[PDB]
RNA sequence: AGGAUGUUGGCUUAGAAGCAGCCAUCAUUUAAAGAAAGCGUAAUAGCUCACUGGUCGAGUCGGCCUGCGCGGAAGAUGUA
């Protein structure tokens, strides 16, 4: 998981979710590609 | 995509084909890879027979124009058309050897005389010789 | 990093940075990056944001930098008091005001004219916008 | 099921023929003497592709084709080398008859439904190599 | 060719045109000729959309105030410093 | 569902086959299919994208101008 201020799409298959008011980049290719803004 | 100006003009070509031709053999094409196509368009080049893939809604258009609206219904799925321009049916013949021995794809209906031709009996053009057999 | 050869004075007066900017359109090449905040810009910066921009198209087409630091900003060293006279010149700075266009390009296409201001704004303090050239 | 381009009147060796299909389950001799004399009547050294078709009791069939495109304007253009960097270094000059030639060997192996597609296809094989068209 | 609705300025000066751009309008003004100059407002955004072309620069446009069309050309315009907007045109007579 | 042919493009390399790198990026059959967008192999193979036919049946796509919010946001006696 990556705790950053700025998280963004890196592939095709990274997919913006907001839950519970924290917006968070889910991959479903690369585990290294999920994010959340923190 | 494809533009209007470019769907105008698909179907203006294919309506000309339409007007020329005289056995109009219909087939869905759906799961043959590229190369037995390949192969069944050397077979039509050589035959005389001109192959094309058409969306069911731009053929209705063109082949409302001359005696070619009984076809109207065959354009319901997937849909491969074969215009024997020169000489009339070996289409209708090359067809279901083809679609016999690769077992994909089934054949819908032909069309001769301005009049639909059932799937099972197309045996009829399949079976209509050469124009140098009446000699 | 842009500085002036030479200056009749050293050092300057504070001043202050009111107003809205000249140069607002752009005058070279068909792309330009518009301030539109207000604010200082270093030499560096200026450096910086061209050296983003110069590997972001490969070296290739024209660039302009419509900005130029002429003002020397002073600076007193550490463990000093107030008083005993001016500081000693450290850097010099371009005033900006809203509505200066900053670097121009030509040369490439608008999509990657667009990554490549993208990247040099990614370096400047204030907040800029992507404007192109336009029939007056 | 395997596809090779092998030297005409020659087969056998391992670092070119050997390994690649033998690890596949095929018997070398075989197919290299069987290969060999069919591709007799190929002009000598005439690199020629073949593909190789095995089924799972080890045993195998091959399909012989024209010669590579490449192969034959390099022949054509009396080179043995195309370009390093083609179309910014030119090497070799064939007429249009040439590419004709060719077009038609590849022909035999094209999919153009005219002699001018298949010279087309051919020339484009020799810009890809550098080669011009003289 | 391009036609614009215009409605004639009541008053004029730096309050009034601002409360004009506030009301999503702008001042504009037409001179050109022996006529005496006039003086106009123009809805926004319906303009900032037809100066995006090209033509709207060179071609003569018909400007209709009080029912009446008027040929002119885009002489010069006002645009914001930093934002896409327009702040006044210069309209001379055809 | 297809995603093909020259062809393993040329060079390089032990190998370099769309996919280490360099150069080229044409042409054919096409409904469409890049001398290949990403994974994959020692190199092939194999997966997938671009693109297109079919099915479905009426909205959907992505920029601008703005209003108000969200994250970014960790301190010491006790909410503070
Ligand atoms: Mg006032
Ligand atoms: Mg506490």
């Amino acid at each position: 998981m990556k705790v950053r201020a700025s998280v963004k799409k890196l592939c095709r298959n990274c997919k913006i979710v907001k839950r519970d008011g924290v917006i968070r980049v889910i991959c479903s290719a690369e585990p290294k590609h999920k994010q959340r803004q923190g | 995509a494809l533009n209007l100006q470019d769907k105008q003009a698909i179907v203006a070509e294919v309506s000309e084909v339409a007007k020329g031709a005289l056995s109009a053999v219909v087939a869905d094409s759906r799961g043959v890879t590229v190369d037995k196509m390949t192969e069944l368009r050397k077979a039509g080049r050589e035959a005389g027979v001109y192959m094309r893939v058409v969306r069911n809604t731009l053929l209705r258009r063109a082949v409302e124009g001359t005696p070619f609206e009984c076809l109207k219904d065959a354009f319901v799925g997937p849909t491969l058309i074969a215009y024997v321009t020169e000489h009339p049916g070996a289409a209708a013949r090359l067809f279901k050897e083809f679609a016999k021995a690769n077992a994909k794809f089934e054949v819908k209906a032909a069309a001769f005389e301005g009049e639909l031709i059932p799937a099972s009996q197309i045996d009829r053009l399949a079976t209509l010789p050469t124009y140098e057999e009446a000699i | 990093m842009l500085q002036p050869k030479r200056t009749k004075f050293r050092k300057m007066h504070k001043g202050r940075n009111r107003g809205l900017a000249q140069g607002t359109d752009v005058s070279f090449g068909s792309f330009g990056l518009k301030a539109v905040g207000r604010g200082r810009l270093t030499a560096r910066q200026i450096e910086a944001a061209r050296r983003a921009m110069t590997r972001a198209v490969k070296r290739q087409g024209k660039i302009w930098i419509r900005v130029f630091p002429d003002k020397p900003i002073t600076e007193k060293p550490l463990a000093v008091r107030m008083g005993k006279g001016k500081g000693n010149v450290e850097y010099w700075v371009a005033l900006i005001q809203p509505g200066k266009v900053l670097y121009e390009m030509d040369g490439v296409p608008e999509e990657l004219a667009r990554e490549a201001f993208k990247l040099a704004a990614a370096k400047l303090p204030i907040k800029t916008t992507f404007v192109t050239k336009t029939v007056m | 099921y395997v596809k090779l381009q092998v030297a005409a009147g020659m087969a056998n060796p391992s670092p070119p023929v050997g390994p690649a299909l033998g690890q596949q389950g095929v018997n070398i001799m075989e197919f290299c003497k069987a290969f060999n004399a069919k591709t007799d009547s190929i002009e000598k050294g005439l690199p020629i592709p073949v593909v190789i078709t095995v089924y799972a009791d080890r045993s195998f069939t091959f399909v012989t084709k024209t010669p590579p495109a490449a192969v034959l304007l390099k022949k054509a253009a009396g080179i043995k080398s195309g370009s390093g960097k083609p179309n910014k270094d030119k090497v070799g000059k064939i007429s249009r008859a040439q590419l004709q030639e060719i077009a038609q060997t590849k022909a035999a192996d094209m999919t153009g439904a005219d002699i001018e597609a298949m010279t087309r296809s051919i020339e484009g094989t020799a810009r890809s190599m550098g080669l011009v068209v003289e | 060719m391009f036609t614009i609705n215009a409605e004639v300025r009541k008053e004029q000066g730096k309050g009034a045109s601002r409360r004009l751009r506030a009301a999503n309008k702008f001042p504009a003004i037409i001179y050109g000729g022996k006529e005496a100059p006039l003086a106009i407002e123009l809805d926004h955004d319906k303009v900032m959309n037809m100066q995006a072309k090209a033509e709207f620069y060179s071609e003569v446009l018909t400007i209709v105030v009080d029912g009446k069309e008027i040929k002119v050309k885009a002489q010069d315009v006002q645009r914001h410093p930093y934002k896409p907007k327009l702040q006044h045109i210069d309209f001379v007579r055809a």
